[PDB]
């Protein structure tokens, strides 16, 4: 995945300082607000009338870190994502039948709840490198529909 | 379509973004050039170099642009009406690229206001930016 | 934003499709889930193979809002107010799904209305569907 | 692009029955028709404003067909995609400035174009295998920008 090793090693050392289990969270939490759309998909999920019930659902909270973890775990692989998410592409095709194009929004609401617990240190260039590693994650849990 | 709150949340937001405007926007710019390479090729006469002083004034007519759609609110494509014709006209400028500076608005500005950057503003900020975008590339045939 | 020659060109090229407009959805539909098998996602509970009684059932309903709009495209918006509730708030497809299916519809006609298909025809239609498209992808948030 | 072996078929016997001078004009030709902004890049072509100017601006059908040949390479190296278009885009990012997003709309336009010459040879079948190569070829002139 074209991530030089520069970049690759800004993404890493910014990944290190994550709370996996709050950050994944958030980020399921903004989606489902930012992009209600994306709520039939876990209507399991109890309440989602309100941001409030939302961000502080517990089956949120928890999907969210299932969420981060098999994230993390791409970011140990970066060079072979098609095949880390081979499994779960599958998935999500074939008994969840979501369309690719949420992958993008998560990933861009992940970068955006990067951006708000880090701050400046979520510099332009650490955006950018995150920015590849989110393409190819949602590439790669593209890659299986069919 | 904007509403109430959502105009509230924007009014506020903008509010506290107040006179770092500029320089929030010459960071979008910044994010943008970097993370979408692309979009670089709607100025090849900037000097793009971080830093750079081309980026930095054209970072503060965008953030200037939004402070006056943000004062007209409810009047949106007769505000912009002057910049839409631009973008679309003159320039020409695929839709999607404002999707991508609409996103780097946003993370620049979750960077600089986290007490701000709630879930429901941040809501309502991409409802807004998808609001100007849509009247910027109205008149594009 | 139709201009009356855009009109002119849809109501011109359409009542050529006629009584083949059901005909042409359900290829439309068939050449969408074949060229970009992601659409295929909001079709779960359908039958997909070629030439299925449901595909050609949804291609006669597709084809016949399209009709509906073609015979009321001076006022889209509230021609449609019930599809686009349906687009929108309950179903609620992303609108990327409706550029893949317009591009197949003109592929359709492209492929059946050989004399008709003009550039300028073409150039109509396009604004045509992605007037429709926009219409129905209005009521989201 | 992974290109199915009847696919990779269905492509070229199809393309061996293409008039390059008479496609290549088209599709350049409706590109500038149909989505006007594209102009910009051409304007040291001629009359363009009306699409009879277009359609018969032998600066068109000329570069017309060498569009065409271009992709006429890359069907004999799909397997390659990214080394025959290299130069292409470094020229069409480095000195032209096109914003790759406008690839996407001559490869529809040609798709657009061969439905509409084959009528019902172009079947939903071929037509899913073009649809994958003139994507290949987006990507591919994509590559190289920076
Ligand atoms: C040209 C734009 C489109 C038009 C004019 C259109 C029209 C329609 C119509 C007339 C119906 C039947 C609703 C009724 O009972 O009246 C329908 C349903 C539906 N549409 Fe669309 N449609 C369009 C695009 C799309 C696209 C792009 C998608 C997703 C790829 C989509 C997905 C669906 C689905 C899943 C249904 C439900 C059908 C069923 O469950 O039987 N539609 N649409
Ligand atoms: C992927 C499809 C495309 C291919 C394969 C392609 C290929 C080419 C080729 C082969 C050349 C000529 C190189 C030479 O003469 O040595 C060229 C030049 C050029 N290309 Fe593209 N092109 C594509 C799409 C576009 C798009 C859509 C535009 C802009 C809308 C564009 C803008 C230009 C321009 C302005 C020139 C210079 C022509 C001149 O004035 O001499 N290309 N392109």
């Amino acid at each position: 995945v074209h991530l030089t090793p520069e970049e690759k090693s800004a993404v890493t050392a910014l990944w290190g300082k994550v709370n996996v289990d709050e950050v994944g969270g958030e980020a399921l939490g903004r989606l489902l607000v930012v992009y209600p759309w994306t709520q039939r998909f876990f209507e399991s999920f109890g309440d989602l009338s309100t941001p409030d019930a939302v961000m502080g659902n517990p089956k949120v909270k928890a999907h969210g870190k299932k969420v981060l973890g098999a994230f993390s775990d791409g970011l140990a692989h970066l060079d072979n994502l098609k095949g880390t998410f081979a499994t779960l592409s599958e998935l999500h095709c074939d008994k969840l039948h979501v369309d690719p194009e949420n992958f993008r929004l998560l990933g861009n609401v992940l970068v955006c709840v990067l951006a708000h617990h880090f701050g400046k240190e979520f510099t332009p260039p650490v955006q950018a490198a995150y920015q590849k590693v989110v393409a190819g994650v949602a590439n790669a849990l593209a890659h299986k529909y069919h | 379509v904007l509403s109430p709150a959502d105009k509230t949340n924007v009014k506020a937001a903008w509010g506290k973004v107040g006179a770092h405007a500029g320089e929030y926007g010459a960071e979008a710019l910044e994010r943008m050039f970097l993370s979408f390479p692309t979009t670089k090729t709607y100025f090849p006469h900037f000097d793009l170099s971080h830093g750079s002083a081309q980026v930095k004034g054209h970072g503060k007519k965008v953030a200037d642009a939004l402070t006056n759609a943000v004062a007209h609110v409810d009047d949106m494509p007769n505000a912009l009406s002057a910049l839409s014709d631009l973008h679309a006209h003159k320039l020409r400028v695929d839709p999607v690229n404002f999707k991508l500076l609409s996103h780097c608005l946003l993370v620049t500005l979750a960077a600089h206001l986290p007490a701000e950057f709630t879930p429901a503003v941040h809501a309502s900020l991409d409802k807004f930016l998808a609001s100007v975008s849509t009247v910027l590339t109205s008149k594009y045939r």
